[PDB]
RNA sequence: GUGAACGGUGGAGCAACACCUGAAGGAAGGCUUGAUGAGCGUGUUCCCCGCAUACGCGGGG
């Protein structure tokens, strides 16, 4: 779908003198804002009040994805479905201020078999006990000695 | 080509002739030569031109409103804008509180083209009486009737030649009725007049796609409509 | 009658074997498609400009 977006410039949509008070200088400043894009109209700095598109997904359609792993520990699949269980705070989308990403899991394949539920994942106890594991005996360390450069 | 149409809102509606009196008062004192262009005066002196007027006032419902006709028109109205928006700013914030003085603009492109049917335009604020023999020609439907046709005609053909464009001149217009008759004045309290139609419709088989001006007191705002508006309009 | 005249550089031969371009990397962050144009006042001979050449036409405030 092709969203349309646009801004205005809010000073030219002022009209009253008592909005703007609030801007100090008196309305006089805010005229001569109006007298700078009236320059800018007739005439490269860039004022305001764009008009713009972007070609977006209709929402409420089912999406795929793989995540797939090489010889994986038990430690890293449970925190794969730890990210998992929460994903449905973050947004697979950009666009963050007009809610775009807003996604529910429908189900969750763990080499074929389905452990997804309403209330997370229903499954996979020995992955989430083994990164249940690893978040114990965990530091820093491991992260400094792989960031560090010969 | 295009004409250019420029929005003036000060919060109040001042009327088109009484706007270009008094935009002409508070400029008359400093930048002559931007009045000179504004009013179509004489490079030498404070007298009109003969020709037609590119750049003239209108009707703005918060104020009034600025239409130049083609380029010249165009880049008058552009150097002419912050001038005048910056002396209704110091005007009226000389006085009361102050208002927020607020600028719109359009770039209407002109055209036209014949079709073979007969289509509906009307005109407010009509002038149409300006010597004797007009007002003799207007007692009579019939000798008038002619006389109104050549007057439209000759309205879209000046206002073509005057923009630089090709108007086709096998065109027929006809006139049906107008809805009142009233008189305008050239200037406030004086007893001179001149005869004017309201609400007037006039048929032409072909179309136009702009802000068009027929008739006598063109620069006054008096007699133009846009007639992109009156396609369909009902 | 050219110190000439006459006279085959020939036969055979594998460039080929092996070898992962790619490991890591957020298209992002802000933004009214709603404004503008479509309705409201004047009551009779007076200043300038051209074609003419004044018998008048055109335009203009």
């Amino acid at each position: 779908q092709v969203v349309w977006a646009r801004r205005m410039d809010p000073i030219l949509n002022l009209g009253s003198s008592e909005d703007v008070e609030v801007i100090n200088g008196g309305a006089v400043a805010a005229n001569g804002w109006i007298q700078d894009l009236l320059a800018n109209s007739k005439a490269n700095g860039r004022g305001l009040k764009a008009f713009n598109a972007h070609e977006v997904v209709i929402p409420g359609l089912k999406w795929v994805w793989r995540i797939s792993l090489d010889r994986p520990t038990d430690a890293q699949v449970g925190l794969v479905l730890l990210a998992l269980n929460k994903m449905t705070n973050e947004r697979i989308a950009g666009g963050h201020s007009k809610d775009y990403g807003r996604f529910v899991i429908d189900g969750v394949s763990l080499n074929g078999e389905q452990v997804w539920s309403q209330s997370g994942i229903t499954g996979g106890e020995q992955y989430f006990d083994a990164v249940a594991e690893a978040i114990d005996g965990l530091s820093s360390k491991e992260f400094e000695q792989f960031a560090q450069s010969a | 080509m295009f004409v250019k149409q420029v929005f003036f809102d000060l919060g109040a509606r001042i009327h088109a002739d009484e706007a270009r009196a008094l935009v002409a008062k508070l400029l008359d004192d400093t930048q002559p030569g931007l009045v000179s262009a504004l009013m179509n005066y004489m490079p030498a002196s404070k007298t009109s031109k003969t020709e037609f007027p590119l750049v003239q006032f209108s009707n703005f419902n918060q104020g009034f409103a600025l239409l130049g006709f083609g380029e010249v028109g165009a880049q008058i109205l552009s150097d002419a804008t912050p001038i005048i928006h910056d002396a209704m700013a110091k005007l009226f914030a000389s006085r009361g509180q102050g208002v927020v003085v607020q600028v719109s603009s359009r770039d209407v492109p002109l055209s036209c083209e014949k079709r073979p049917y007969g289509l509906q335009y009307t005109v407010a604020k009509m002038v149409v009486q300006k010597k004797h023999e007009h007002r003799e020609r207007l007692a009579n439907p019939e000798t008038g009737k002619v006389f109104l046709e050549g007057l439209f005609l000759r309205s879209l053909e000046r206002q073509a030649a005057a923009v630089g464009m090709v108007l086709p001149r096998d065109l027929v217009v006809s006139f049906k009725g107008a809805e009142r008759v009233s008189s305008v004045k050239l200037r406030p309290d004086s007893t001179l007049a001149h005869g004017s139609l309201r609400h007037a419709v006039f048929e032409v088989n072909a179309r136009l796609g702009g802000l068009w001006s027929v008739g006598f007191l063109l620069s006054k705002g008096f007699g133009h409509i846009n007639t992109d508006l009156q396609l369909g309009q009902g």
